[PDB]
């Protein structure tokens, strides 16, 4: 119910509510962004865990990949690590059981859970001293070509990180961000935002600067993907680092489509399948974006028509995201 | 019915121009049919979203 990111950052006196919003987005993002101390601790614990892995396999190393090596992670989310000795393949599991047994014994984990992120077996736990959440696997879970797209998209796309964090937070407050239960995966979310940004009338024309317009773009993102996107008929891909729509009917690789209504995004490492196939709860996802649009827009009307005294210390984002 | 928008699908107290404001300094794709050359908003086919929008989106050729 509190909106800590608002404290000492009131924009209630702003003329354009869509600026109010833009500024609040930046406040939240900075609030969810790490401190030097936070970083110090993270490195220590990671190193502590690496050191515990060396004990089983002195040849192995440990690297952070994913949300945490970009900065697209929500606080408290698992930080993903790969272990590097030739320990993967079919020996993957047997070796995870050993790492688990060992973590528990050395007190770097309490409850350890085995799970799977797309045929890649993963071990989730909490390092007790720091309370940090870790997920370990012997193989990166976000493809290879996909990962590279991410870093590149982040270079040539102002606003990408900010909108992704907001959308990520939104989806998470509702439990709409896990594939296990048919939510949107990480790459998929990044894709949607990226596409939207890169083919927005005011953006391809270089008329607008997203970083100065993330309020509207946020709303319009939920508007596009909540109210208008032809989920049944339109797919997403990339021809030459350029976001692209193509009709399902032309994607022959999958055209015996058992289920018409579902998100279709071209797998960067295999143009043969969509990585969004697993998001079976896409119906409720669309309902939720529309909800977000409704909430944001309604809120904007509500404030743009109230006394400045009633605006003091108010939050636009607060009720849409939860947190 | 709005006097800012000139439209008659909502009141002034609900005109999208309230929140849809921009601060100013290849090919196009339609969200309705995966077709190129036009925006999904002003497209010719039956709409792929059973959800209405008698008032436009960001994605019309009006470049807004
Ligand atoms: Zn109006
Ligand atoms: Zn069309």
């Amino acid at each position: 119910g509190s909106y800590p990111w608002i404290l000492n950052h009131d924009h209630s006196k702003q003329k354009e509510i869509s600026d109010w919003l833009t500024f609040e987005i930046k406040d939240f993002v900075a609030y969810i962004s790490p401190s030097r101390e936070e970083i110090e601790i993270r490195n220590q614990t990671i190193s502590t865990i690496r050191e515990a892995v060396k004990q089983l396999w002195p040849d192995a190393d440990l690297h952070v990949f994913g949300s945490y090596s970009t900065d697209l992670y929500l606080p408290g989310s698992d930080i993903d690590c790969v272990v590097t000795s030739e320990l993967g393949g079919k020996e993957s599991r047997n070796n995870l059981y050993s790492l688990a047994s060992h973590l528990k014994k050395k007190n770097l984990a309490t409850e350890v859970e085995v799970v799977a992120k797309a045929r890649v077996p993963i071990i989730k736990f909490v390092e007790p001293h720091s309370g940090i959440h870790i997920a370990v696997s012997f193989e990166r879970t976000n493809g290879i070509e996909a990962a590279k797209l991410i870093r590149e998209w982040l270079d040539d796309t102002p606003g990408l990180r900010e909108l992704v964090l907001i959308v990520k937070q939104f989806l998470h407050a509702r439990r709409l961000n896990n594939v296990h239960t048919g939510g949107l995966g990480g790459f998929s979310i990044i894709c949607l935002v990226f596409s939207f940004l890169h083919m927005h009338p005011r953006i391809i024309t270089n008329e607008i600067d997203p970083k100065d317009n993330l309020g509207v773009l946020l709303i319009e993102f939920f508007e596009l993907y909540g109210k208008n996107f032809g989920y049944d008929d339109v797919a997403l891909g990339s021809s030459d680092g350029y976001p692209v729509y193509f009709p399902k009917s032309t994607w022959s690789a999958i055209q015996p489509i058992k289920n018409p209504f579902s998100l279709a995004i071209q797998d960067p490492g295999d143009e043969s399948n969509n990585i969004s196939r697993g998001s079976f709860n896409i119906r409720d996802i669309k309902k939720a974006f529309a909800g977000a649009f409704d909430l944001l827009t309604n809120r904007c009307f509500e404030l743009h028509s109230a006394t400045f005294k009633d605006r003091l210390g108010k939050s636009i984002l607060g009720n849409v995201i939860k947190y | 019915q709005c006097t800012l928008c000139k439209s008659k699908k909502h009141s002034k107290e609900r005109c999208p121009s309230i929140w849809r404001a921009y601060i100013l300094v290849h090919t196009i794709y339609c969200y309705n049919c995966g077709g190129k050359g036009h925006f999904g908003d002003d497209c010719k086919e039956k709409r792929s979203s059973r959800v209405p929008n008698e008032d436009g989106s960001a994605f019309t050729g009006s470049n807004l």
